[PDB]
RNA sequence: GCAGU
DNA sequence: CGCCGCGTCAGACTGCACAAAACCCTCCCCTTAGGGGAGGGTCAAGGC
DNA sequence: GCCTTGACCCTCCCCTAAGGGGAGGGTTTAGATTGTGGTCTGACGCGGCG
């Protein structure tokens, strides 16, 4: 089984599970610290962001690789923004500073 | 996970004294496989005094351990980051080398992620009166 | 904490009950020594001579329906306000009021009107009490002194300032920064002295009024209390029958309990009738509306909600008679309903999945983890738009930029909104057919092989 | 050297800290060579051996400690404790979708604490 | 963009500020339309549109006027993605205490107020009193009393004393404690005590009292008098293909809490007695408790599947939290898996990847060099063109990936080199064709191992997939110096 | 969207009312089918095929 | 028919019949599990059961 | 739940 | 101090199969007529 | 000998207002009804009682 891309979850926009949702490999917490084993900050990073839940990174991802660009343009994932959001609906006040 | 090398030196003085592992009556890891790759804490000199083997800081790839064994040395102290004074990571002097490259370890290098990898991959080959002197 | 309270005999709510009633019916009389509400009861009274509306809900009857009661008797109370009107050449007045009093003993008053009554004595409650703040922090935030000095001199005078005159005696600063309060007070302490004397009876005597109708109301308020704790445990026992159709335990007790306080303050004693009796009605009520209106997450009505039980039930009873499920053509003629009624129904009464449903067992994985999120545009689909945007831009480019910019402005393109040709003809200096002539020309022009080879793609096979 | 990573201040000396509170030791040993350059006696230490999963919880990153285990405790604490976490480990990267500051992404958060510093 | 992640706890003017708007009724959706119902739990005109630039009446259906505040129903027009971050709030009818700030020991308000937990529970239960001013009285501050002795102070002291029960008393008394005199307070008398155990419990209340006065916190927003709703797209109820819907078990909880709170408000209207409503502000106060952590006070609500629902603790928490299932490890595109055999032929940087595996893996490579290469005029034609499989998408697909590695990975990834890169090598079949000497490294054996292939896409993805992970640069051990690409 | 609008205006072709929804062989998957059976619910008319 | 129809449609030990070849029914008819309703939970069952 | 590694 | 009660934890990937009623009253939706507007059909003038 | 710009008239389509009806929310019932329902985990750290 393999997909380029597909059909995304619904509340997490996260790829689906499996080859009958056409799904997508959990590229999950032990592969994460083999990628920070190595130096693979990039490959660590477009895992995490352009190919799961960027939203608005991952069809740029593919508008930049059909247009024949290997370039990422990476923000934040929206399983961050769901996770402050469900630590704000607590009565906790998660913020992000600049 | 958020130990990195940091820097480059601390320039540090400390480090534990590295002896060969005997266990009762045997050894079981010599000061070879011990010190190869660590860097020395302080000049290794050769049992004949007032000549340094080994200079100070010197990383002890295989050629400085085929010297160490030529001559006797049984006790090198070598820089360990336990004793690292790099302060949020670890100077790449006090690691050592890395393993896999077999050069001295580069700036960067998630050496706490490789570390916990390193220890817990063995995990599943693990489970669940009178003294005689051998030799002479 | 339920079961502290003590439940009641035969005679225990009669007594009770009649605690209800002897305090609501003072308050009435409260509310009566109050002649406003006099000429608002004989004003209505008339207009239920020309029938403005029901005597029922104006009347529920007279103690010692039946209408020829209330109009003469009306009219006797009528009487009544003709020998209290001008009788009062004031220590001579004092004991036709408390006779008004007694003389309205034998009234019975509804919810609504009494409510609308209660009101205007609420708006007089908050109009004294509003005065007589006024009076105690229009000074108190000019000066610093305990005021129980300048309210021994206010109570009595009611008419003017002349309490004023013994302020200043004191000499000690207070009444000195009163100087300057001196002044704006004025048309303030004659207007409530008005409505005064509109209404007949005095501000401190109609605060008397105000704490004798406060006394009252709690006498009543608190004998409906003794009433409710008492027969809390009607409303568990009712309750229990509900317990697994769709709301908590403590929940349909509490919509009972709602119930059963509209049972109390609905309920009268000389029908003779127990009061459980009564209560398990109002209690029924509560809990089975709160059932149909809040136990669902799709919420749907109460008339749906009974035609989904009476479904229930006639399937029920046919599954018993003939030993299968009844199908919905003939569950819709043991029912009187068209059949696609029964099968909206059917349809209706599904309650939706939890996403935490876990598949075949399965923890890990759960029903919220393979639901897609069908409102996303596919990467292929952005790429076709941008590379269709791209495309209509350069075959547009190689036009006229005049019908060009005609096609960008009469689509949307490149512009937050598209324009209709009277628009554009305001914008263009041109009247309207001939630019649509442009469109049309532009149009015919790319159709044409030679630029559409690359647009044609576009289009599906 | 992770595990034995807090001290504790037997002797307050002249800094910021009380005697019998557990600090970070790098925090403390940075703050007794800022002390003692400016002629000030620093704090005296007694260094700590925490468990692996005590220490783990003890990080001055709320991000990685609530990311590890018993979430819970971890986000009332930083709650009411008004908690800041700069994003310097690399589970406070990977949560957030960034470069980890190990690797080829070392580069990049020099250029970037080099440059919001100054 | 941003540099660090502040956490706090909010103020109730703090909760009101990211709200748009508050949640009246429980209402989910309408039962004939779907719309979703005003006032309620999925609310348009809260909640943002539930469709792209269309308000909820359809009165406004571009967007030539977005942004636009609909009159007919008050609906923006906007994109309906808002529903993702647009938070409302249900202003609670009694103060609530916040369960985690009650129950997640050490107790906050028990170690703030120097109460213990039990009192509290007793205090906020509503079965007892607290005595939250003394005044010229020998009732103390934190002294809880019972009815009984309730009524008797009453009879002895009258209204000049204050004593309540609930989170009303508890909030009162968070609310006026003095934080800065109670520290100095508590550094004297710990710098006279000498019992170890004393002064253990003093400097913990001490760092709790100064860590407050630090920070910005106030300690009465420990007691929830607004609560915030979460967006409705994160708690979505979606219809299910076969008519029925699906929803998460955040509506009941919220349902259940606005259903209590909005009969507080009716008792407290009614006049009701004390004993209704003292009850109904312990079910609000548990229906609040169930919302934010299930099961952490007493027993778990269970509903319509005798299951426990999930709380919002138990969405960020454990092994099926976000933290860990969503967002230190995902599941990710452009990513394939199949069952490995040996492939003896190869060198030790190619793996062999199957040719119907490649061209699924390297789609909008294929697509982009079919565009280039004028072999299609179109993504369309390109899209067509992979999808009939002619013969030029297999030419540029040997193209796409000469240089191109992939990471193999065999889970479990015991170590780094359970991912290692490789170039492919397109074959025929349907298994990955790993080399030999590699084996060792993933613990892989050929008697079923599956193994899960990544494309790297960024010109970095690919640099480090060639020069820090390709199976060339990991002979070595990271463990110990040895050989790992070593025969067998 | 405004460019497949002018893109409806060149060619003319209009799009239908209807989506394309029919169940299609598995990717992969090559077979032969051995059995079609239609289940209708009572009240609907049958095609020619059921 | 609702406790009957649970029982065998949505138990932990009314399984999905393995029906490969007949050796998988007549073992999988013949086996006996300590887990289900009334028994272990394969997460706290120690190495001695 | 049942299997595969 | 000893002890009891309570909270936290327990590998990673894959498939497979999957889930009371009756009467009143107002309000919103469906249907239809209308009216305005917004193109569409077929010519009358110079200009090309 | 062949192209624009109006010109007038014709045709259909979308928004608006109203009317009928289904729907949905509301109020009231009076013989007595008085306190509801798994246990199959062990190890470790901690914190309050006694
Ligand atoms: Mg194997
Ligand atoms: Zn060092
Ligand atoms: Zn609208």
């Amino acid at each position: 089984h393999a997909r380029s891309t597909g059909s995304y979850s619904l509340v997490t926009q996260q790829p689906l599970g499996g080859k009958a949702q056409f799904g997508g490999q959990r590229f999950g917490e032990m592969e994460v610290w083999a990628l920070e084993a190595y130096g693979a900050a990039y490959t660590l990073q477009e895992m995490l962001t352009v190919k799961s839940d960027d939203v608005n990174g991952r069809t740029k991802m593919y508008k930049n690789i059909v247009d024949g660009n290997h370039q990422m343009e990476p923000g934040m994932p929206e399983s961050f923004n769901v996770l402050l959001k469900e630590i704000r609906s607590l009565g906790i006040n998660i913020e992000l500073e600049d | 996970q958020d130990l990195v090398v940091t820097e480059d030196d601390c320039g540090t003085h400390e480090g534990i004294m590295m002896t060969p592992v005997i266990e009762g009556g045997d050894v079981k890891e010599p000061l070879r496989d011990r010190v190869l790759g660590r860097v020395t804490a302080e000049d290794v000199l050769k049992p004949g005094t007032a000549d340094i083997l080994v200079p100070r800081n010197t990383l002890l790839h295989e050629q400085w351990c085929d010297l160490l064994e030529e001559n006797s040395v049984d006790a090198v102290k070598v820089r360990s980051v336990v004793s690292c004074d790099t302060d949020f990571g670890v100077c790449a002097h006090c690691y050592g080398r890395d393993l896999a490259r077999g050069h001295i370890i580069n700036k960067g290098e998630a050496i706490g992620v490789i570390a916990a990898q390193s220890i817990g991959e063995p995990g599943t080959q693990l489970t669940m009166s009178s003294i005689q002197v051998k030799n002479k | 904490e339920m079961g502290t309270v003590e439940l009641l005999t035969r005679e225990g709510e009669i007594d009770i009950a009649k605690r209800i009633e002897d305090g609501i019916n003072q308050v009435q009389c409260s509310v009566a020594e109050y002649p406003e509400a006099i000429t608002y009861l004989l004003e209505q009274y008339d207009r239920v001579e020309a029938e403005e509306a029901r005597l029922s809900d104006l009347i529920t009857g007279f103690v010692d329906i039946d209408p020829e009661l209330a109009r003469e008797k009306f009219a006797e109370l009528r009487a009544q306000y003709v020998v209290t009107r001008d009788t009062i050449k004031h220590a001579t007045a004092q004991e036709e009021i408390l006779k008004l009093s007694e003389v309205f003993k034998q009234f019975r008053l509804v919810p609504k009107q009494f409510d609308y009554l209660v009101n205007s004595m609420r708006v007089m409650m908050d109009r004294v009490r509003t005065q007589e703040r006024l009076i105690m922090k229009l000074c108190v935030e000019q000066c610093k002194m305990p005021k129980k000095n300048f309210i021994t001199l206010f109570t009595g005078n009611e008419t003017s300032d002349t309490w004023f005159n013994a302020a200043i005696a004191m000499n000690k600063p207070w009444s000195e920064k009163l100087h300057d309060v001196s002044e704006e007070v004025h048309r303030a302490l004659q207007k409530l002295q008005q409505i005064e004397e509109e209404t007949g009876l005095t501000i401190e005597q109609v605060k008397d009024i105000n704490r004798r109708m406060s006394i009252g109301e709690a006498k009543a308020r608190r004998a409906k209390k003794e009433m409710v704790e008492a027969n809390l445990r009607l409303v568990i026992s009712i309750a229990k029958k509900y317990t697994n159709r769709g709301l908590q335990f403590l929940d349909l007790i509490q919509e009972g309990n709602i119930g059963l306080m509209k049972a109390v303050d609905k309920f009268e004693y000389r029908r003779g009738y127990k009061f459980s009796t009564y209560a398990t009605w109002w209690i029924r009520q509560a809990i089975t509306r709160s059932i149909a209106d809040q136990a669902r997450t799709i919420r749907i009505p109460v008339h749906m909600i009974e035609t989904i039980n009476k479904l229930n039930r006639i399937s029920r009873q046919m599954l018993q008679e003939m030993g299968r499920e009844p199908t919905p053509e003939e569950l819709a003629e043991r029912m009187l309903m068209p059949e696609d009624k029964i099968r909206k129904v059917l349809k209706i009464a599904k309650e939706p999945i939890s996403m935490e449903t876990p598949i075949g067992d399965d923890e890990d994985s759960h029903l919220g983890d393979f639901i897609e999120d069908t409102t996303l545009e596919l990467p292929l689909d952005s790429a076709t738009t941008e590379s269709l945007r791209a495309a209509t831009h350069d075959v547009l480019a190689g036009l006229t930029a005049r019908e060009a910019k005609v096609l960008r402005m009469r689509f949307g393109i490149d512009m937050n909104t598209d324009y209709t040709l009277e628009e554009v003809g305001k914008q263009f200096d041109v009247t309207r057919e001939r630019i649509r002539q442009i469109e049309a020309k532009a149009l015919r022009k790319l159709r044409h092989p030679s630029r559409s080879e690359v647009l044609r793609s576009f289009l599906d096979d | 050297r992770q595990m034995l990573r807090k001290a504790t201040i037997v002797n307050a000396g002249s800094s910021d800290f009380l005697e019998g509170e557990q600090v970070e030791y790098s925090r403390v040993k940075i703050a007794n060579r800022e002390l003692e350059a400016n002629g000030k006696v620093g704090a005296t230490y007694s260094r700590d051996l925490l468990g692996i999963t005590k220490a783990s919880l003890a990080t001055e990153s709320f991000i990685s400690a609530a990311s590890f285990q018993e979430t819970t405790r971890v986000l009332t604490e930083a709650a009411v404790a008004g908690k800041r976490d700069e994003l310097r480990g690399l589970k406070e990267n990977v949560i957030v979708g960034r470069l980890i500051p190990a690797g080829t992404g070392y580069a990049y958060h020099q250029d970037r604490m080099r440059r919001r510093a100054a | 963009e941003f540099d660090a992640i502040k956490i706090a706890l909010a103020s109730p003017d703090m909760i009101r500020s990211w709200s748009f708007g508050e949640v009246k009724k429980p209402e989910t959706i309408n039962y004939r339309t779907f719309k979703p119902e005003r006032d309620g739990l999925f609310c348009a005109r809260i909640f943002g549109p539930v469709k792209d630039y269309e308000c909820l009446c359809g009165k406004y259906k571009r967007l030539k006027h977005r942004g636009v505040i609909c009159e007919k129903c008050g609906v923006e027009v906007t994109q309906t993605k808002v529903r993702r971050e647009r938070m409302g709030h249900i202003e609670l009818a009694s103060p609530t205490a916040h369960i985690w700030f009650l129950k997640s020991l050490p107790s906050r308000i028990g170690l703030l107020l120097d109460m213990p937990l039990r009192d509290i529970e007793r205090v906020l239960y509503f079965e007892s009193y607290v005595v939250i001013e003394g005044g010229m009285t020998n009732l103390e501050r934190q002294q809880i009393l019972t009815e009984e002795q309730y009524l008797d102070a009453l009879e002895e002291f009258g209204d000049e004393f204050d004593a309540k029960m609930g989170a009303e008393a508890i909030q009162a008394l968070l609310k006026s404690m003095d934080l800065e005199q109670e520290c100095e307070q508590l550094r004297e008398e710990l710098n006279e005590t000498n019992s170890e155990t004393k002064r253990k419990k003093l400097t913990k209340r001490i760092k709790l009292l100064e860590a407050f006065v630090q920070s910005g916190n106030k300690p009465e927003w420990m007691i929830l008098t607004v609560l915030p709703v979460l967006p409705p797209d994160l708690r979505p109820l979606v219809p299910l293909d076969g008519g029925r819907f699906a929803t998460s078990d955040l509506n009941d909880l919220y349902r259940r809490v606005i259903n209590r709170n909005n009969r507080l408000k009716r008792l407290l209207d009614l006049a009701a007695p004390d004993i209704i409503v003292r009850n109904e502000k312990r079910m609000l106060q548990e229906a609040v408790d169930a919302l934010l952590d299930n099961g952490r006070r007493g027993r778990a609500i269970t509903g319509s599947n005798k299951r426990p629902l999930k709380s919002l603790a138990d969405m960020i928490k454990g092994k099926q939290g976000r933290f860990r299932q969503n967002l230190l490890g995902k599941r990710v595109d452009y990513s394939g898996r199949s069952v490995i055999t040996v492939g003896p032929y190869l060198r030790l940087h190619q793996c062999g990847l199957p040719k119907k595996m490649a061209l699924e893996l390297f789609k909008p490579f294929i697509y982009g060099k079919l565009e280039l290469r004028g072999l299609a005029t179109t993504i369309k034609a390109a899209k067509k063109m992979v999808e009939r499989e002619e013969a030029v998408v297999w030419d540029i697909l040997d193209e796409v990936i000469r240089e191109h590695p992939v990471l193999l990975n065999r889970a479990p990834t015991l170590h780094r080199l359970g991912i290692q890169a490789f170039e492919p090598v397109l074959i025929e079949g349907k298994a990955i064709q790993l080399h030999p000497l590699v084996c060792a490294a993933y613990n892989a054996d050929f008697d079923g191992d599956q193994m899960a292939v990544h494309v790297p896409l960024t010109l970095e993805a690919q640099l480090e997939a060639r020069a820090l992970m390709m199976s060339t640069n990991n002979i070595l051990s990271p463990a110990n110096g040895e050989p790992i690409i070593v025969p067998s | 969207t405004p460019e497949e609008k002018l893109l409806r205006a060149i060619f003319g072709e209009k799009a239908s009312d209807v989506k394309d929804s029919s169940l299609r062989v598995p990717n992969g998957v090559s077979g032969t089918v051995i059995d079609v059976q239609v289940f209708t619910r009572d009240g609907v008319e049958k095609d020619k095929r059921a | 028919s609702a406790a009957v129809k649970e029982f065998f449609g949505s138990s932990q030990l009314s399984q999905f019949m393995d029906q490969n070849n007949p050796l998988s029914e007549i073992t999988h008819k013949r086996r006996i599990s300590a887990l289900g309703p009334g028994g272990l939970t394969r997460e706290r069952a120690g190495f001695e059961v």
